[PDB]
């Protein structure tokens, strides 16, 4: 069982091999359509329509971890140190490095391109009617808003006033230019969406409701929603989507590596016992 | 410790921190799995007439000398593969003017292998196979411009982000037989990418036998410009099997299938053979093969396929054989095969055929080989073969014939009559007999 | 001019004008084909023993008369089809109080001739059989309930826009044995219609052994609505085939699969057998079948079926006969079959098979029948039929059989041990020599 | 009785494949339902589309497919004589009729061709739709703005228009004398107050002024209906009424399809009555007797 169990060695490698082949694949792809999430123009809709390939293409990873196996041996399913049995004399083993190789393993667990992203301005307006409210600014103790829309500049006040080019004093009416030129420091937006008002940073990258950060939930059918981190947590959509995959990707590879030197490890292992030589024609 | 028999010295895995003193007439020697930690000029003195090196897989961190295969001069064939970490000082390769072919698989190299003076002494080199290395950037040395005898070049699984003009410039002139870039990924060549302009055409100037680039996605949209960049490269032979992005697959719309625009910069390339199977494609568009119009072979087995547009086929008027098997057809029917008349080989196996239109191989009157084997078909129309008169071979097995008569009349007659067609036996569903022998009253 | 034979007197297509002399003694008469443009009272005079009367299909306009079969009290069966613009007087069946079978189909006979008092007389009628006319509204007139044995209705092929309570007030109270409402439509009820609460429940206080809805459309919401509708409604055997509305059908999501709310109003039915074949079904939804908590036989054959959904079988507690068969399967795993452990027969054959997974049938213990025969299966994973301990009879031919060694091994020698279970044979693609006959070193 | 074993496996064949062709018919008209009834994005209108194209060309297949030795039953009207009787005289007559698509009355026939344009629809699928609704006080002018649903009077140089604070009165003055309180800015309600009559809107998309009706929903340009139309990707675009007849969607969809099937219902009965015309001469030749039970 000399030249035998190097053979199986091979077939064990072999069949690694094509099933790593079918998962990186399946995770390029995903990769693809990950990037054409990001970079596509993409309507609610569309966004759907690549999570469900994706999560098909995820299954996929799981149906090929779960039944590839050469003689009882689920090769992908457990990290597993094979060792197989190269020499007549009883010294020769090659160990045969398997890993588990799944959709949990790899980190994509929940992997998705459709999930609640965190609310931005921008995003509140390009996604709900009737978006209203304004920027706060402040020149030292003078404290002003912007209308978002109009432009119009009026005093932070209880019962607010009409500022004109800086002064209350009825002159033309005072705008945004007339506030940086004044050195103000943008402070916190008040925005209204559907009739309750949500409060922005400075930069419009966070959105809060008494403190808590706000989720704009997507449909398929263009209806959006807002919700809160808590609410957003088990389903929002993965960060850093293409980091996930390409750490995925080189996992997957470096099993694919460690393969194809072990393949040539068993190659030369049955080359030594049958004294074989390789003819200068059947190299090329 | 070697085994020498012939002019074959087997030294694999014996322990060996250096060359052993070996017969001066072996012109064969495999060094492989040893624990050589270097080799320099000392290392092979003795073996003038040696025309194939194997020096695999040492342990970790080979690291080769300058001058070691000085005084080699009639050593063709080097192999050097899976030296994890492999120092090569830049006169590594001194000496072999005559050598034909190094492989350097799996040695941890970088481009910087490419683009110093390693391969400079390699003068007749023919073939080089640098295949799973670390190789991010392909950019030959300006000294290949003078290597007369190259023709392959292998570097599949390195990470190649892209491919372009200047990149390739000291490639320019040459022509490949064989231009392996299969898996290398190419990730940055998308629809998105700002570097089109500047890559200008990777292959200006270059022409190739087999282009392999079979494993690198292919996304339609990519397909589309790389061939735009490409345009006007001759190149015989296609490769693009494994385009995993290629195709919209069965049950998804995210990605479209190739269209008469995908394969436009093939235009002007003279491609004889073209491989496009397992790349999920689902419908064969209007004039998607229209720009292949020296085309004779063009597989697409194991995609998704399930639809056949009407002209899907136009243009390929010198299409001499066809591959559709492992596809999902459900069916058949004449306009499918419409502009294929110089069709000699279609296969149609493993697909899930349950009906054959009436006319089905109208349009493909020099059919020789017809493969319907692996298929759900119950029947065929009277009369479906009658046109077909070259016919050599048919592959009908593996079907569930349904044996009624007089239903089976036609095709047991006309299995009777051409029995030497028939590759393999078509059998009854339920008795399990040869349908050829059915006699139907 | 007539053929009397016995009993039995043939005057088919003979150009009779009128019902000619017979011998006294005939019990069974056909006298279809002829010019017969009225029958009378003077008509069958002389006729007292016969049992059975076919006056089929004479020239177009055929009258009968008050009191044609007056005196004809042994009369069983009475076949009056294919008389186009038949004119039935109200008297009609006059006499006929021992008739148990009465068929006019195509005869243009509207709703009124249920509505009227043209089977009054027939108090002993079993069977009547309408099909094919122009019955726009089932209106059973109040004799009906005297009706005691009146148990099978087939109504084929007539356009009713509805059935509703009040149209079939007159049949509460009734059991019948078959209750024929095949291709009818119920066009008007959809999910848009306004009259469903009007509408309550039409077979209120009845119960059905077989009940024919084929060939009606049963749109998902129908479907529910209608089921709803009639909830409470004993009825053995349900046949919905050709439901060409139900299924969303493969490449499409305009129409949706029936869900786990689709035949809630069957809850209480106790059916044992459900056809849901050629309904263009795509997806088995989680639950579906979660209220035929009394079903034996389930088939689904010839539909569209490519996807199975966790828990599609939930509830299905005595279910013993699955037919998946002539569907879209490409692969089978665990989780299709859970909750199906009374499961004895399962027919999979004619899908596109190419994969089972390792435990396929582990939720089938009492399995007996197997069909997986016209697929394309290429191996089974080691071990698939070991946990099928019940198992008398498989299928596993016409399928492309790879027989290398060993991926054969297991296969060729469970079929060995178990040969006198296979029906059929499974053959080796390639040599088409036996999978049982294959010996793995 | 072999040919007249033929003519019931022609007849057989024609009503089978007519079967087919009727519940593809019937899908046809529930998914025309649902695209007339079900409330439907443009999105949805194009999928009900792509399944009809795709059930109409599966009859057009039948069509094409369907025979019975060597003869297309569906392919073109034809009266086969089948000869029922060994003396030469009998002979029954199957009417076979062209059935395909084209004959059904059903080319083209499609559902997600352009609509009529209305107010509501522009505001719907446009942005930048600016404008304003005209009412009529007898002699007296108005524009309602839409957005900001102000009050101002139909001329070329155009009067802001308030309320009077004693009548209730439509006027241009700011204010009124005392012996000034200042109008409130008028509003919709004080024109429906003070008796206006809607008249015609002029609304504005992407630069160009287009003339609505009271109701809003007739929309046109110079004297000519506008349709709005959606491109593949989603972009909505005004056509005017003769770019749009081309597309349009099928006029009484149901009428179409219900032709369609009678059409094919008329073939379904004839066949139905020869087949029992045959059944008729094969008994009689037979000279066989159906049993009770068999009965
Ligand atoms: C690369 O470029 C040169 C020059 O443009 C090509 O040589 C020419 O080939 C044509 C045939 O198309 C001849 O008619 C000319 O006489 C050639 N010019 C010279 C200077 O020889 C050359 O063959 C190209 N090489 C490849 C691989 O495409
Ligand atoms: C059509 O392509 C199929 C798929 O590539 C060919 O089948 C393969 O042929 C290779 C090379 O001989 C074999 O090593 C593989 O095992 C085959 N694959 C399968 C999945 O069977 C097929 O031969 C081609 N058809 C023709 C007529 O050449
Ligand atoms: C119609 O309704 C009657 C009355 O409710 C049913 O008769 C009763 O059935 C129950 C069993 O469910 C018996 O226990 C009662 O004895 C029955 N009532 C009478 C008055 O006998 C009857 O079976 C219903 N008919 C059908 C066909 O469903
Ligand atoms: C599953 O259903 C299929 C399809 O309905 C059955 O096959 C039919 O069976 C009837 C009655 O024996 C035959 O007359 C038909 O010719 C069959 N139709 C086809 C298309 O074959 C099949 O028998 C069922 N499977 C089981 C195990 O009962
Ligand atoms: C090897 O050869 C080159 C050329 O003579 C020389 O310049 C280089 O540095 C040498 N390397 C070593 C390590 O001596
Ligand atoms: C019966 O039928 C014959 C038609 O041949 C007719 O002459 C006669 O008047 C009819 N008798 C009655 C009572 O209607
Ligand atoms: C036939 O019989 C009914 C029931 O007695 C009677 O009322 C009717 O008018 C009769 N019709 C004719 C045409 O004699």
């Amino acid at each position: 069982q000399a030249s035998r169990n190097a053979n199986d060695g091979i077939s064990i490698a072999q069949t690694t091999e094509g099933a790593l082949n079918e998962i990186n694949n399946n995770l390029q792809r995903v990769r693809e359509l990950s990037v054409q999430a990001t970079n596509g123009t993409n309507s609610d809709s569309d966004l759907k329509s690549i999570q469900d390939e994706i999560q098909q293409r995820l299954e996929e990873i799981d149906r090929v971890s779960n039944q590839t196996q050469f003689n009882g041996v689920k090769v992908l399913s457990q990290d597993n140190q094979m060792k197989i049995q190269v020499g007549a004399n009883d010294g020769e083993t090659i160990t045969i490095d398997l890993q588990k190789i799944d959709v949990k393993s790899l980190g994509l667990d929940g992997f998705n391109v459709n999930g609640p992203k965190e609310a931005t301005v921008g995003d509140l307006k390009s996604s709900f009617k009737n978006v209203t409210g304004y920027d706060t600014y402040a020149a030292g103790a003078d404290k002003y808003r912007v209308d978002i829309n109009s432009g119009a500049v009026v005093t932070d006040a209880v019962a607010p006033d009409k500022v004109y080019v800086l002064t209350t004093d009825d002159n033309e009416s005072a705008k945004l230019s007339d506030l940086e030129a004044n050195n103000a420091v943008k402070g916190e937006s008040k925005i209204t969406v559907n009739g309750a008002e949500y409060t922005a940073n400075a930069t419009g990258d966070k959105i809060t409701l008494a403190g808590k950060t706000m989720f704009i939930d997507k449909t398929a059918s263009g209806v959006s929603t807002l919700i809160n981190e808590d609410a957003a947590a088990a389903k929002k959509s993965t960060a850093n989507p293409l980091a996930s995959i390409d750490s995925a990707l080189s996992k997957v590879d470096a099993v694919r590596s460690s393969l194809g030197a072990i393949q040539n490890r068993f190659d030369s292992a049955i080359t030594n016992l049958g004294n074989t030589v390789t003819n200068l024609n059947s190299a090329r | 410790e070697c085994s020498v028999i012939g002019y074959n010295a087997i030294c694999i895995n014996r322990g060996l921190h250096q060359v052993p003193e070996l017969p001066a007439h072996v012109n064969y020697v495999d060094l492989s799995l040893n624990s050589i930690a270097e080799l320099n000029e000392t290392s092979f003195s003795r073996l003038q007439d040696l025309q194939f090196l194997k020096v695999e897989q040492q342990t970790p961190g080979l690291v080769i000398r300058n001058n070691t295969f000085r005084g080699l001069s009639s050593l063709i064939i080097l192999k050097l593969d899976y030296n994890q970490f492999l120092q090569l000082e830049t006169g590594a390769f001194n000496g072999l003017a005559n050598l034909e072919v190094l492989t350097l698989t799996q040695c941890n190299l970088d481009g910087a292998v490419l683009s110093g003076n390693f391969f400079k002494p390699l003068t007749s080199l023919e073939m080089l196979v640098l295949r799973d290395n670390n190789i991010k950037k392909i950019q030959p040395a300006s000294f290949f411009l003078n290597m007369r005898r190259f023709h392959v070049l292998d570097l599949t699984f390195n990470k190649v982000k892209s491919i372009c003009e200047e990149d390739l410039l000291n490639f320019q002139g040459k022509h490949f037989t064989l231009l392996r870039l299969s898996s290398i990924t190419l990730q940055d060549m998308n629809e998105y990418w700002l570097g089109w302009e500047k890559c200008g055409n990777p292959f200006k100037n270059t022409s190739i036998t087999t282009l392999d680039l079979s494993g690198n996605g292919f996304k339609e949209s990519m397909a589309k410009r790389f061939f735009d960049a490409i345009a006007g490269t001759k190149i015989q032979s296609l490769i693009l099997s494994n385009s995993y992005n290629m195709g919209s697959s069965f049950g998804h719309t995210n990605f479209k299938d190739p269209d008469n625009f995908t394969f436009k910069g093939l235009e002007a390339s003279g491609v004889k053979t073209c491989d496009l199977s397992k790349s999920k494609i689902f419908a064969l568009l209007k004039s998607v093969f229209s720009h292949f119009t020296d085309l004779e072979q063009l597989t697409l087995a194991q995609n998704e396929i399930n639809k056949i547009d009407d002209n899907a086929f136009w243009g390929l008027t010198h299409l001499l054989k066809l591959n559709l098997s492992q596809n999902f057809l459900g069916s058949i029917d004449s306009r499918m095969f419409e502009n294929l008349d110089k069709l000699e080989v279609l296969d149609l196996s493993y697909n899930h055929i349950r009906a054959l239109g009436d006319q089905s191989f109208l349009g493909l009157p020099n059919l020789k080989e017809l493969a319907l084997d692996t298929n759900q078909l119950k029947s065929v129309p009277d009369g479906i073969f009658d046109r077909l008169t070259s016919l050599q071979k048919i592959w009908l097995h593996t079907n569930p014939w349904d044996c009624s008569c007089p239903r089976i009349d036609y095709l047991s007659r006309w299995l009777n009559k051409n029995s030497q067609k028939e590759q393999g036996s078509a059998k009854c569903s339920g008795s399990g007999k040869p349908v050829r022998s059915i006699i139907c009253p």
